[PDB]
């Protein structure tokens, strides 16, 4: 006494005579609390589509993304040192590991598209009625200087740095580009009809730091997402799914300051977060130091 | 497009609601 | 050394009183009838002190608002605000998101703990306050005399040892040994607790100085009379003043409610520490470095802290005695409400408590017949038959002879309680006459007084002659009144229904019988008789005076007795017979003497009808009181004289053995040792009482009650509750109360400490299965503070579920308040099915926006990164962070959402232990508008614009709302059929292993 009751006769500590029923009333249940659980959680899982999401609205200003993604926004690397840019340059390599040649060999499961940007591709509805849908090939040459082929870069940036920006996949996106009465694009190609186009600024819109050459390597050469590959029809319908790529190089920068670089898609379709900065616009800062 | 919701008008439910519960309630702890 | 002072101030006292005055002046240094020098009482004067006690020891500062800031719960929410603080700072090891999590959550609890504190502080500060507008101290200057001189001097300039006349009304400066007096009787009754005011003398009477007569003493006024003495004791040397000060230094004692609540504390800080440090060894047992192991701990052992539940009791606590205030029973302190809801022993006083410490009439003597009259302070009771004319001649001659008159500013109170001044006999002879026979101020200024011999110093008549009123006969009337045996000397004639006789032994011993018989119930009696005079001897111009025998103060006529005692309370028998109801043992301890004290014992209800003590037994039976066996009597008086000799094992053993018992003629030391008595057989006791001989047991008791006017200033300071009515039947509400509410407050209890469950398993299953985090902090803060307040209080305003004041008190070591059933229900099975609830809420939410559930394991990793902005859900769609970010926290707002609706169901069947929600029912309108309120509120935040910007809440997509739903209505339905097969099935196994 008080407590020292952990054991005699006879209990076990607390109360041990009745443990088996106690027990054994908790067994069934918390097993009849689970069975009813999973009965909820199945009839849920039996109201959500298999081909379509029940909700879209969530996602609805698909973002934009790089290929290496950084610990914070940000490139900073040593011209000269192998071991500098080894994170980023792994990183593209397993990004357009999929997007290799020999990686598409199929004609069942592939499909070419146009050598130029093309008017969007519906097929069918999002029902299983038609088989499992090709997907319209991405050749790595459509990007030229940045992991084009064998031939250059190959360090990828490494004498001036370049990255890849992608569009964020949402089922059933049709983007609309803007009109070719678009309001003030700043210098861009005519190609606005069947491309969804992207620009890169030092600065927001105020007073920049800015130093920078920018050459783009889009489809057929234009700054944009062809609307071919879209609506994306989920990866129940299109696994091994290839999005656009489009790479944006910085020829001219100054190498041992910092700057900062946003890229902004543009279009209808497309809509931008001031609370989100990876909302359908893009944000880097990249030191190159020697 | 499937990708615009009304969350206005859930919000404006919601809040019509509050009022009504809330007064309703304030009728029934004064029961004179 | 301050233990051996409490230990000689525990013990009963001792003087000088019995010497010869010589010998007397001889040791103190004065003259008897001179007094000392004005030069040696002033070198007294400032050799040890003046004369008045040392204020209360006690000046705590408002620093002792300190005091409401720990306690035991406050301490619980102490340390988890520390370890909160503790975590954060950890977590300063890093770039961390706390700001808005962890500082925030310690500041909270903080904020909780010194705002509750503020709260009960002010209402202590308020109790406090009402209780100062009480006090008016009166300054009375003694009479003195020095240097053969009368003078006046301020009661605090007395020393020892000089020269003190008291008058009639004035009261005793300090204690003094009696040399001379004549006709004085002092007041006793708060000091010793003698009923009746007992005479003093120079002789000695007894050994006891606190019986005898030849010592007067502080603190009680002087009802009569006039006397000289030297000063014996003064300031804190005398008897009251050692009485005061061994109340002021005794221990409060740990109040039950705040040991139940310690022993709750242990119950969750033991679960608290088992959960956390499981999950501490199992998050090491997986990946996570032993900084995360550490968070995680924190985590978890702060999460089973309970912020909202202080705020809910102290609240609770707070409107009980709200309502106990209404009645006008006040309470010192907050947690004292409970205490006569656990109280299994009552130790009362009986002056000025049971009774009314007022001389009132109680029974008459009429046509050889007993009539008793009304003794009630508010004449509750039932008149007698007044059309008799005996009454009336009776009524007469009491209202006629008497020095009692009403003073200048009783008019319009009450008869009874209204102020008198003259002798106690005559003040209760002048209510009575006044009240039932009509006014006494045309009444006795009918017949004029001519003249009359006050009560003498022998035999002690007092007659008076008056003129006649009647229109018939113009006699000259002849009243006396004196002691039964001495008038029956005196008288001869009788008079019934209107007509005289002589008097004959069957009816004169009818007479005697029962002047014995009322003399026996321990009343006073006072025989009356008066006589009409031979006008033809006695004309209507003769002039008669005191010197020889005008009157034939022999062959009178006898009419009959008069008797009085002071009555109990009006409403006291009926509240002892409550707490005899209720289980409660009624102890009655008095200083007064054992005849009067068993009297009223027997008139309470204290002592039951039909119960024996042992000289009762030995009286009936003609025996020696030593032949019969103890065991025999259920009742006992227990003299104090015995009492000093009695050991612990006796006094265990009376306690034990004895189920009605009065301890008589104890003093204030006494009283304290009879409660300890009580409480060494782990008992829970209440003391009651009026005078400063219960400031020593008041304090002591578990809790004490003090009268609000009748009651004395120490024991009103001792006390832990008042009755400012001066109410006896309060203490029944109170133990009703009390009872009341400790069911409702496990209830209460129960409520948040379901909400536990469905609080901390989110963050638990978020280390485990590496989800997403389902629930917030800012969510679990908006349950536990937000939503669950209004219900939790609204718990406290639950009903008695049966008839309370039928079952037994509660055991202490047995029933407990958080017992091990309240723990298997909240955490154990309500809990849980909330929990399952909210989960599921959740998995809707997330599967309907894309990420099916399987899906979500692992995902957190990548999910909680703040800089992967390509997030695969299952249909293969790429999210960013504020995206997928700002579908948790409308993922977070229906978890909260949930929790509301489940708590639907949980205070529903909260507000039943037993009954089914049918039988007690939703009458709760409180409980009413907390539902509404609280959905209503969780709604606004749920959709008041902005609010996904302030407390990152979004609104919720309107079905969200009903995924809860059928969990809620589980809830419901597995509580009511518990309760339905424990309504059935009392054995029970439902019953022993739920029913808490
Ligand atoms: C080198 C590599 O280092 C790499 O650093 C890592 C390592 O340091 C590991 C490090 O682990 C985190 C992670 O597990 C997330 C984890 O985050 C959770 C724990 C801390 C929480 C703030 C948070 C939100 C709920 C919150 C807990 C803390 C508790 O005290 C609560 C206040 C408590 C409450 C009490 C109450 O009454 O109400 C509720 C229960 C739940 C709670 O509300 C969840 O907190 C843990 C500390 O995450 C860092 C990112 C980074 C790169 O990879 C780099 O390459
Ligand atoms: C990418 O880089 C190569 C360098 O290897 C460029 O080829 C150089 O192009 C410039 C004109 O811009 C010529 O003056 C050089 O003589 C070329 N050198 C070599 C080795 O080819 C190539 O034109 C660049 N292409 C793009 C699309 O940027
Ligand atoms: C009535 C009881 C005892 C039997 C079982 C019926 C249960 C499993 C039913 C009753 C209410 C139902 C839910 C109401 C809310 C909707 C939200 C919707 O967006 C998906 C399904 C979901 C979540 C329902 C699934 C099944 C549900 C939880
Ligand atoms: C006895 C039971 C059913 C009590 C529960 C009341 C339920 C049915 C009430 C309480 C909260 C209510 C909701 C509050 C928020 C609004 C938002 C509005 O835009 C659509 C309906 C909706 C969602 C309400 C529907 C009814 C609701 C879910
Ligand atoms: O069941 C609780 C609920 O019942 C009400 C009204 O339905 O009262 C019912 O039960 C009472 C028993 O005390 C009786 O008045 C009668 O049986 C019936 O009215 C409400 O008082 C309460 O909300
Ligand atoms: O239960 C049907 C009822 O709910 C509503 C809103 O009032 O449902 C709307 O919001 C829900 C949120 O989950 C959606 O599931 C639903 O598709 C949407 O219409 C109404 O539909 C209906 O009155
Ligand atoms: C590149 O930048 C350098 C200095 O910033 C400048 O001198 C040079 O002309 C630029 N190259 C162009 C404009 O082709
Ligand atoms: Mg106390
Ligand atoms: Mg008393
Ligand atoms: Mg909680």
């Amino acid at each position: 006494k008080f407590i020292w009751n952990s054991e005699k006769k006879e209990f076990l500590g607390r109360t041990g005579g009745s443990w088996f029923k106690i027990l054994l009333f908790y067994v069934i249940f918390y097993g009849c609390l689970a069975g009813i659980f999973i009965g909820t959680i199945q009839v849920m899982l039996l109201t959500i589509s298999e081909f379509k999401p029940t909700y879209q609205d969530r996602v609805a200003p698909p973002g934009l993304t790089q290929i290496p993604q950084s610990q914070k926004t940000e490139i900073s690397f040593r011209p000269n040192d192998p071991q500098s840019y080894e994170s980023y340059v792994v990183s593209i390599v397993r990004f357009l590991e999929k997007y290799k040649d020999l990686a598409q060999k199929d004609d069942m499961i592939f499909e070419d598209c146009g050598n130029v940007p093309s008017e969007l591709k519906e097929r069918g509805e999002y029902n299983n009625e038609r088989g499992e849908r090709k997907v319209c090939r991405f050749r790595l040459e459509w990007l030229g200087n940045c992991s084009g082929l064998n031939d250059e870069t190959y360090g990828y940036k490494d004498g001036k740095p370049c990255v890849i920006i992608k569009l964020n996949r949402v089922l059933g996106f049709k983007p609309k580009p803007p009109k070719n009465e678009s309001l003030e694009t700043y210098p861009v190609m005519k190609y606005n009809p069947y491309v969804l186009p992207v620009h890169c600024t030092g600065k927001r819109d105020e007073d920049k730091e800015k130093v920078g050459t920018m050459e783009y390597f889009g489809l057929g050469g234009y700054p944009g997402f062809p609307l071919q590959y879209y609506p994306y029809y989920g990866k129940l319908l299109q696994p091994k799914y290839l999005q656009p790529l489009m790479a944006v190089q910085f020829t001219n920068l100054t190498m041992d300051t910092e700057i900062r670089i946003e890229c902004k898609a543009y279009g209808e379709n497309i809509g931008y977060s001031e609370k989100d900065r990876f909302q359908g616009r893009f944000d880097v800062k990249i030191e190159v130091k020697s | 497009d499937p990708f615009y919701y009304d969350y206005e008008t859930v919000r404006n439910g919601g809040l019509i609601f509050a009022a009504l519960a809330f007064i309703v309630g304030l009728i029934i702890i004064l029961s004179k | 050394k301050e233990r051996d002072m409490d230990e000689l101030k525990k013990e009963v006292s001792m003087d000088d009183h019995k010497l010869s005055l010589d010998e007397l002046h001889r040791k103190y240094g004065t003259d008897l009838s001179r007094g000392l020098t004005p030069a040696r009482a002033a070198e007294i004067l400032a050799r040890d002190g003046p004369n008045a006690l040392t204020p209360p020891p006690t000046t705590p500062e408002w620093v002792k608002f300190c005091r409401q800031l720990f306690g035991g719960f406050s301490m619980l929410l102490w340390i988890g605000a520390i370890l909160c603080f503790l975590a954060y700072g950890i977590q300063a090891a890093t770039e961390e998101e706390p700001q808005n999590d962890n500082l925030y959550l310690g500041v909270v609890l903080s904020a909780v703990v010194i705002i509750t504190g503020c709260f009960s502080y002010y209402q202590e500060a308020k109790s406090s306050k009402i209780m100062e507008s009480f006090k008016n101290m009166v300054p009375q200057q003694a009479l003195v005399i020095r240097n053969g001189e009368k003078m006046s001097i301020n009661a605090e300039e007395v020393v020892v040892g000089d020269l003190v006349e008291v008058k009639g009304g004035d009261r005793i400066p300090a204690d003094l040994r009696i040399i001379s007096a004549n006709g004085c009787k002092v007041d006793n009754s708060s000091l010793t607790g003698e009923s009746e005011p007992q005479t003093r003398s120079p002789d000695f009477t007894n050994e006891n100085p606190l019986e005898t007569r030849n010592i007067a003493f502080f603190s009680t006024n002087c009802v009569e009379g006039t006397a000289r003495g030297i000063v014996v004791y003064t300031g804190d040397r005398t008897v009251m003043g050692r009485i005061a000060t061994l109340a002021s230094g005794l221990e409060g004692g740990q109040t039950p409610i705040a040991a139940e609540i310690e022993h709750f504390i242990h119950i969750i800080t033991g679960v608290a520490v088992f959960l956390g440090v499981s999950f501490f060894i199992l998050s090491l047992i997986l990946e996570y470095t032993w900084l995360e192991a550490v968070i995680f701990l924190i985590g978890i052992i702060v999460a089973n802290v309970p912020e909202g539940l202080l705020a809910t009791v102290t609240v609770c606590l707070t409107l009980t005695a709200k309502r106990m205030a209404r009645k006008n029973c006040l309470v010192k302190n907050l947690e004292a409400v409970e205490t006569l809801g656990s109280t299994s022993t009552i130790c009362s006083d009986k002056t000025g408590t049971l009774t009314q410490n007022r001389m009132t009439v109680a029974h008459m003597w009429s046509d050889n017949q007993i009539h008793e009259a009304d003794t009630t302070e508010n004449q509750s009771g039932v008149s007698f038959d007044k059309t008799s004319a005996t009454w009336l001649a009776l009524s007469r001659i009491a209202g006629l002879c008497n020095r009692a008159v009403f003073q200048a500013n009783q008019e319009n109170l009450p008869i009874l309680k209204r102020a008198v001044a003259g002798d106690a006999s005559e003040s209760a002879l002048l209510k009575c006459i006044e009240l039932c026979c009509g006014s006494v101020k045309e009444m006795r200024e009918r017949y004029t007084k001519i003249v009359e011999i006050p009560f003498n110093s022998t035999n002690k008549y007092q007659l008076s002659i008056h003129k006649n009123p009647n229109t018939a006969e113009p006699r000259h009337l002849l009243v006396m009144k004196g002691a039964p045996e001495r008038i029956l000397d005196r008288c001869s004639s009788i008079l019934i229904h209107g007509k005289e006789q002589p008097l004959d032994e069957e009816l004169k011993d009818a007479f005697q019988n029962a002047y014995l018989e009322l003399g026996g119930l321990g009343e006073r009696v006072l025989g009356f008789c008066h006589l009409f005079l031979p006008d033809e001897q006695f004309p209507e111009g003769f002039q008669f005076d005191t010197d020889d025998v005008n009157f034939p103060l022999d062959n009178l006529c006898f009419v009959g007795l008069i008797s009085m005692i002071d009555p109990p309370r009006a409403a006291v028998p009926d509240a002892v017979g409550k707490c005899r109801s209720a289980g409660i043992k009624v102890i009655m301890v008095t200083g007064d003497h054992p005849i009067t004290a068993k009297a009223i014992a027997k008139g309470v209800g204290i002592i039951s009808e039909g119960n024996e003590t042992v000289e009762d037994i030995a009286a009936r039976l003609n025996i020696p009181v030593s032949q019969v066996n103890p065991r025999d009597a259920k009742a006992c008086v227990v003299h104090g004289s015995d009492l000093k000799d009695m050991t612990s094992e006796q006094l265990d053993d009376i306690l034990k053995y004895h189920t009605e018992i009065v301890f008589a003629r104890t003093s204030p030391q006494q009283k304290l040792i009879i409660v300890e008595g009580c409480q060494r057989q782990g008992a829970i006791v209440a003391v009651t009482g009026d005078g400063v001989n219960d400031s020593p047991a008041s304090k002591k008791a578990d809790i004490g009650v003090a009268m609000g006017i009748a009651g004395s200033d120490v024991s009103k300071q001792a006390a832990d509750m008042i009755l400012l009515d001066d109410n006896f039947a309060s203490i029944v509400t109170g133990v009703e109360e009390g009872r009341l509410i400790f069911d409702n407050l496990k209830k209460s209890i129960a409520y948040t400490l379901t909400s536990n469950i469905p609080e901390i398993t989110p963050f638990l299953i978020f280390i485990i299965a590496n989800i997403p985090l389902p629930l917030g902090t800012v969510t679990i803060l908006c349950i536990d503070l937000g939503t669950d307040m209004v219900p939790a209080i609204s718990l406290a305003y639950e009903q008695a579920e049966s008839d309370i004041m039928k079952r037994q008190p509660r055991n202490p070591k047995t029933d407990k308040l958080v017992n091990e059933q309240l723990i298997s229900m909240a955490y154990g099975q309500i809990g849980m099915i909330q929990a399952l609830g909210g989960f599921f809420t959740y998995f809707v939410i997330l599967a309907e926006n894309g990420f099916l559930p399987i899906h979500l394991l692992g995902l957190r990793v990548n999910w909680d990164d703040r800089w992967i902005n390509d997030v695969e859900d299952s249909y293969g769609q790429q999210w960013t962070y504020e995206q997928r970010k700002i579908v948790e926290f409308t993922c977070h707002t229906p978890f909260f959402v949930t929790i509301v609706v489940v708590q639907w169901a949980d205070l529903v069947i909260c507000k039943t232990r037993r009954n089914s929600v049918f039988q007690q029912g939703m009458k709760n309108k409180i409980l009413i508008f907390g539902l509404f309120e609280e959905t209503a509120l969780a709604a606004f935040l749920s959709y008041c614009p902005g609010m996904g910007v302030a407390l990152r809440m979004y609104p919720l997509k309107p079905t969200w709302w009903f995924c809860a739903f059928p969990y809620s209505l589980l809830i419901f339905v597995y509580d009511e059929v518990r309760k339905l097969i424990i309504r059935r099935r009392p054995g029970g196994w439902v019953e022993k292993e739920t029913y808490y």
